[PDB]
């Protein structure tokens, strides 16, 4: 989600975001954590293994049990 | 205050000098200074930077034996002599109050 | 200064307090636009 | 003979009570560096405190020199 | 001659003694440059902090420069 | 003569024994000028847990003083 | 003479034990003033463990000084 | 004579033993404090612990002690 | 006598080798601390873990004691 | 005699051995611990990696103890 | 009798080796155990790469061990 | 005899110099498990690296190994 | 005979040495491994570092070599 | 004879005296490639303080291998 | 003879001593390496304090050197 609406609302297998000490791939009952990342591209596996990248400004990552969301900054 | 200033200024003088030890005359600085911590340390601490000059000769006349440097050692004088104003301020502070 | 709701902790919430306060006041935009 | 291979297996030993000093005043040193990165501004407070620290971290190599040369030249 | 090895290697013995004196102390020193990187502004405290652990820190490497001095000249 | 080498090489062990007091000491110290930094308004609490706490680390560094000058002077 | 030689450097090496033990407390010591820092409102429980705490880390040092006194006197 | 020096440098070998003991339970001592920190709340889980590992970290130190009891008393 | 000054010396150099049991244990020990604070919720993990993995960490610290006690009274 | 003495330091050296063995098994243990924390869930994965990982941490503790029981008895 | 001293002693030499290699298997083991909470998803590498890593741990000792067995049957 | 104790003695000494290697093969190992974690994808560059950086890992103990043989077999 | 007892414990030391050199390496590889996980996007500069960065951690390594080849062949 | 027992035993101390330089300089190495990943940007300043700080970490190293080729070669 | 055997010995403990140099002041350096990725802007006062960091440093390494070449050459 961004300040503006939700860019992913769905299910993923995995994701791949640049944080701030390093790069992290999330996959599913990775343990709760909070991370602010830096601008780049994300990687999203949803579903059945369909890779998507997109660009991103930076925000903060949150892991918990199932769903990890993104809040993603505009800028 | 202002004496203390008077003797750090004559104590830096001679360290800041040196140039040929001053192994001696740091034992008579200590008994200056000083007028288990108070009696052992107070001699240690001024012996400490004398010990640190006669370094300077043993670094000089050594090296000169293997063939027949500076900047370390003049930097190392000026580091010296901050020390002995800086332990000033623990027997005036110390002992002023409480 | 903010209220309380009643890789460090330390750096995420250096970034957090200024981006939250910036939400706040974009909640209220559209609060006051509906309103309005 | 016999007396002087204590006096020089002395200076020897004293030769490696150095490794120790070496180290804990390049933990000294370290702090320093990494302190100016995130400080440039303390740079004042920096400068003051390496002369006083790095002089305490100094003191007890000389004392061992001494010692060294005592077991040395007697 | 043979009492005297004794006596030198002790001196030695208590050289490397200093090895850990400089070590810890470099310890305490170091946490000082850390400090003012973090707070310029308790630069009072950490003075005052500076005279009094640094202090202990030296106090047992002068203790075993006596002993080293006692080993060397009776 | 030989069972002052004894006596001698004692003394020096002990002296090798104050490397370790040093640095625990040390370890102490560091964590007070580490404490200050985040709460200043703290003091209160760290200056009076600095007393006990210096105490405790020094104690042993004394307790081998003493068994160094038992083994010097009898 | 020869038996008196063991005895000394017993008593040596008894105090080069302590070099680990003034090590282990410092350990312990370092912790409270870290804890300090977080948690003020906490020197209750922190005050109560630090008695506590730092009698296991002593305990051992006394042992071993019994031993060295052993060592030394009989 | 000869016999007792072996007995006499075994206790002192012992001694340095503890050493690491003090050390090893220091470690645990520290995590405590640590805990009490985050979680004041969670005490009652912290002293349970504190007896259990403690003791643990305690017995083989306890044990030294034995041995050492027995090289000098037979 | 002679003989006797190897089996003594041998039960030295094995309370040496204690000095690291009760460190890696204190390692084991201190982990258990951590993770109550994060997870009190947990403690039934932990405790089942606390004896198996303690459990491990003591074993080579009472076949160390055997080999001692072998030493010792043959 | 004299051979014995040989066989007698042996069995000590064996028991430093120890000291290692203790310390990188305690290494393995407390991830463990740690892992537990960040992923309850997990400990399937945790408790079958516990058997592999401890076993290798044991074994050349246990090559050690035949080679001390060799030394012991031939 | 002499010449069987100096094979007795390189056992135990050999026997002090191990205390390494122990711990830097330990080292890798304990990496395993931190990587498998972050990442269960990944075991698959971890799995691969935990008999790769393992198995260059070990090697080291293996060798040791032939050495040993040398110095004690020739 | 007396020429073959020099021999032995130093395989001894040679298999001691294995214990850094171990613990410094260890090392370069506990990176790669923590690498995987971080990034899976990254797999191609971290096997790669994981024979190159291996490989220079492992030359210093095999050359130890050959001094030994040397010592032992002329 | 005498002589070559000197020489064949000289290799020993030298062997001795190696376990430094294999430490300090491993420092370098590991973190190597640990910026691929990183940068993965660096490698090049990585790649060339690791050439650079590993020679230096291997010379001092072979230097030694020569020195125990010396005391072996003359 | 008995002269080059001390000559070779002294080049053995020197070749283990570089166990601690291989040491200092992969510190030095390690932090470059740390920074690499943080800042590929500042290569330009890495690769200037690459020289200046390995050179440093080298120099004692070949001052030690000066006084090895002493003691072998007179 | 004799005499030239405790002066050897001497040479290579001095060179031991340096074991210790290249790791403090490989600490020192590693700081500046990690300083340059955080503030490439304090290059300045990177570099300045370069030197008198650097400096304090190899002192001690330079004074064990002249002790070195005593021994050697009276």
């Amino acid at each position: 989600v961004s300040p503006e609406r939700n860019l992913v609302s769905v299910p993923v297998r995995e994701v791949r975001l640049p944080g701030a000490d390093g790069d992290l791939t999330a996959m599913p009952g990775h343990a709760p954590a909070i991370v602010n990342l830096r601008p780049g591209l994300v990687t999203v596996v949803a579903g059945d293994g369909s890779e998507t990248e997109f660009a991103v400004t930076g925000g903060f990552a949150e892991i918990n049990n199932e769903s990890v969301t993104l809040l993603a900054e505009r800028g | 205050x202002x004496x203390x200033x008077x003797x750090x200024x004559x104590x830096x003088x001679x360290x800041x000098x040196x140039x040929x030890x001053x192994x001696x005359x740091x034992x008579x600085x200590x008994x200056x200074x000083x007028x288990v911590i108070e009696l052992i340390s107070y001699f240690v601490r001024p012996v400490s930077h004398s010990i640190r000059l006669a370094g300077n000769i043993m670094a000089g006349h050594a090296v000169i034996k293997v063939f027949a440097m500076y900047g370390l050692e003049v930097l190392v004088c000026l580091i010296q002599a901050y020390v002995f104003t800086i332990l000033t301020c623990v027997y005036l502070k110390d002992a002023l109050h409480p | 200064p903010a209220v309380i709701e009643e890789p460090d902790e330390n750096a995420i919430l250096n970034d957090l307090l200024p981006r939250s306060v910036a939400t706040q006041v974009f909640a209220a935009l559209l609060e006051n636009a509906a309103s309005e | 003979n016999l007396g002087q291979l204590g006096q020089y297996l002395g200076a020897g030993l004293a030769c490696v009570g150095m490794a120790g000093a070496a180290m804990g005043v390049g933990n000294v040193a370290g702090n320093y560096l990494a302190g100016a990165l995130r400080n440039p501004s303390a740079a004042a407070s920096q400068t003051a405190t390496l002369f006083i620290g790095m002089a305490f971290a100094e003191a007890l190599g000389i004392f061992s020199f001494l010692v060294a040369l005592l077991l040395l030249f007697a």
